[PDB]
């Protein structure tokens, strides 16, 4: 059957570039259109470009329209996009996709990308704040701007840790992931009740305890 | 440009139909085909040049198109369904393909149930931290879809703002969260800060304010 498999991607500071490769094995690569897809973390697929069987005409979208480049090299069944100035936008998951014989417009066999992550970050912490308490209030820490993906929360050492849920975290702009986690209780043990995060960023080596409180304040 | 609605939803056998529009600059002329993308494979090509279907693909997944619009029925739904989708087609104006908004299609396996908001203002550190992190906490919702932006004030704007994706919990419900970032100073001017958190037709704005 067909076999479409993306590669050549990861991490890279802004602007320098990186390229991308794809390889057909099951047809005759030499004689069909070419695509490029990317889909950012959560929004939809996005369109980038397509190259003709012979790699002459292709179109690229005002998306880029001059930062990208897709060659492509029929001796060796291989599928490139040149991607020069990476904007952050720019991180996604990059798709590679055979169009129809007959029909360019027909996207029939795609594979699993490869994942591209423009982000100028090395190894940092995390940022932890106090999301002040308020049927019966929730509260919870605020963990912000890390680099290193992994990061574990609990709370008070794992004292019942039903009624918490720690959220997936975020590739901001500054390519720094951040992330919460909340806790629900009865809004009548305030100040009774002890109530703190016991953090954890393996990549910067740190462990944190913010003891949240209830915001006697406004 | 190219909108299908965020949602879908039925029950373990019914029909359904997700709509895509956009405009005459494309659908109007160009054909129209839908792609089906479960959660972290690759996409597959369900539905082409309006109503076609690959060999490898039923016949309960019907497809048309009405003026500036096309439209993905479902017939028989099963868990098999229950994944993202997306309607494509080509722009004659901006010479470049077009994708959709995407909709998820989940297929009713517990009680529906709305959104529960919970948006915590700055912490008072942070601020000193010269930075504003706005907390949006949204929870336990059948259907795992939403709709997420916010308004400073009268106005809304996305200028800063991250929105993280549905996952589901040890209740069995999903649930998601947003940020808006901001400069402690942007905090104080504009007296007022919303959430909004929409979600099976019914949105809800939650709003906090400087003091």
């Amino acid at each position: 059957g067909v076999q479409l498999v993306e590669s050549g991607g990861g991490v890279v500071q802004p602007g320098r570039s990186l390229r991308l490769s794809c390889a057909a094995s099951g047809f005759t690569f030499s004689t069909y259109a070419m695509h490029w897809v990317r889909q950012a973390p959560g929004k939809g697929l996005e369109w980038v470009a397509i190259i003709s069987y012979d790699g002459s005409k292709k179109y690229y979208a005002d998306s880029v329209k001059g930062r990208f480049t897709i060659s492509r090299d029929n001796s060796k069944n291989t599928l490139y996009l040149q991607m020069n100035s990476l904007r952050a936008e720019d991180t996604a998951v990059y798709y590679c996709a055979r169009a129809s014989i007959a029909a360019a417009r027909v996207l029939d066999y795609w594979g699993r990308g490869t994942m591209v992550t423009v982000s100028s970050a090395s190894t940092k912490g995390p940022s932890v704040f106090p999301l002040a308490p308020s049927g019966t209030a929730a509260l919870g820490c605020l963990v912000k701007d890390y680099f290193p993906e992994p990061v574990t929360v609990s709370w008070n050492s794992g004292a019942l840790t039903s009624g918490v849920h720690t959220f997936p975290a975020v590739l901001q702009s500054s390519g720094l992931y951040s992330l919460s986690s909340v806790v629900t209780v009865p809004s009548s043990s305030l100040g009774t009740q002890t109530y703190i995060c016991n953090v954890n960023h393996k990549p910067s080596n740190t462990k944190v305890d913010k003891k949240v409180e209830p915001k006697s304040c406004d | 440009v190219l909108t299908q609605p965020p949602s879908v939803s039925a029950a373990p056998g019914q029909k359904v139909t997700i709509s895509c529009s956009g405009s005459t600059s494309n659908i109007g002329n160009n054909y129209v085909s839908w792609y089906q993308q479960h959660p972290g494979k690759a996409p597959k090509l369900m539905i082409y040049d309006v109503s076609k279907r690959p060999s490898g693909v039923p016949d309960r997944f019907s497809g048309s198109k009405s003026g500036n619009s096309a439209s993905l029925d479902i017939s028989g739904l099963q868990s098999e369904d229950e994944a993202d989708y997306y309607c494509a087609a080509w722009d004659d104006s901006l010479s470049e393909f077009l994708f959709g908004t995407g909709t998820k299609l989940t297929v009713l396996g517990q009680p529906k149930a709305a959104p529960s908001v919970t948006l915590f203002p700055p912490s008072s550190e942070e601020l000193q931290a010269n930075k504003a992190t706005l907390v949006c906490l949204i929870s336990d919702f059948y259907p795992g879809a939403v709709t997420v932006a916010w308004k400073a004030d009268s106005s809304p704007v996305k200028a800063g703002v991250e929105t993280t994706t549905p996952s589901k919990q040890s209740n069995n419900k999903y649930a998601a969260s947003s940020y808006l970032s901001l400069t402690p100073e942007q905090w104080k001017s504009h007296k007022s800060y919303s959430c909004q958190v929409t979600h099976e037709g019914s949105t809800v704005e939650k709003t906090v304010a400087p003091t």
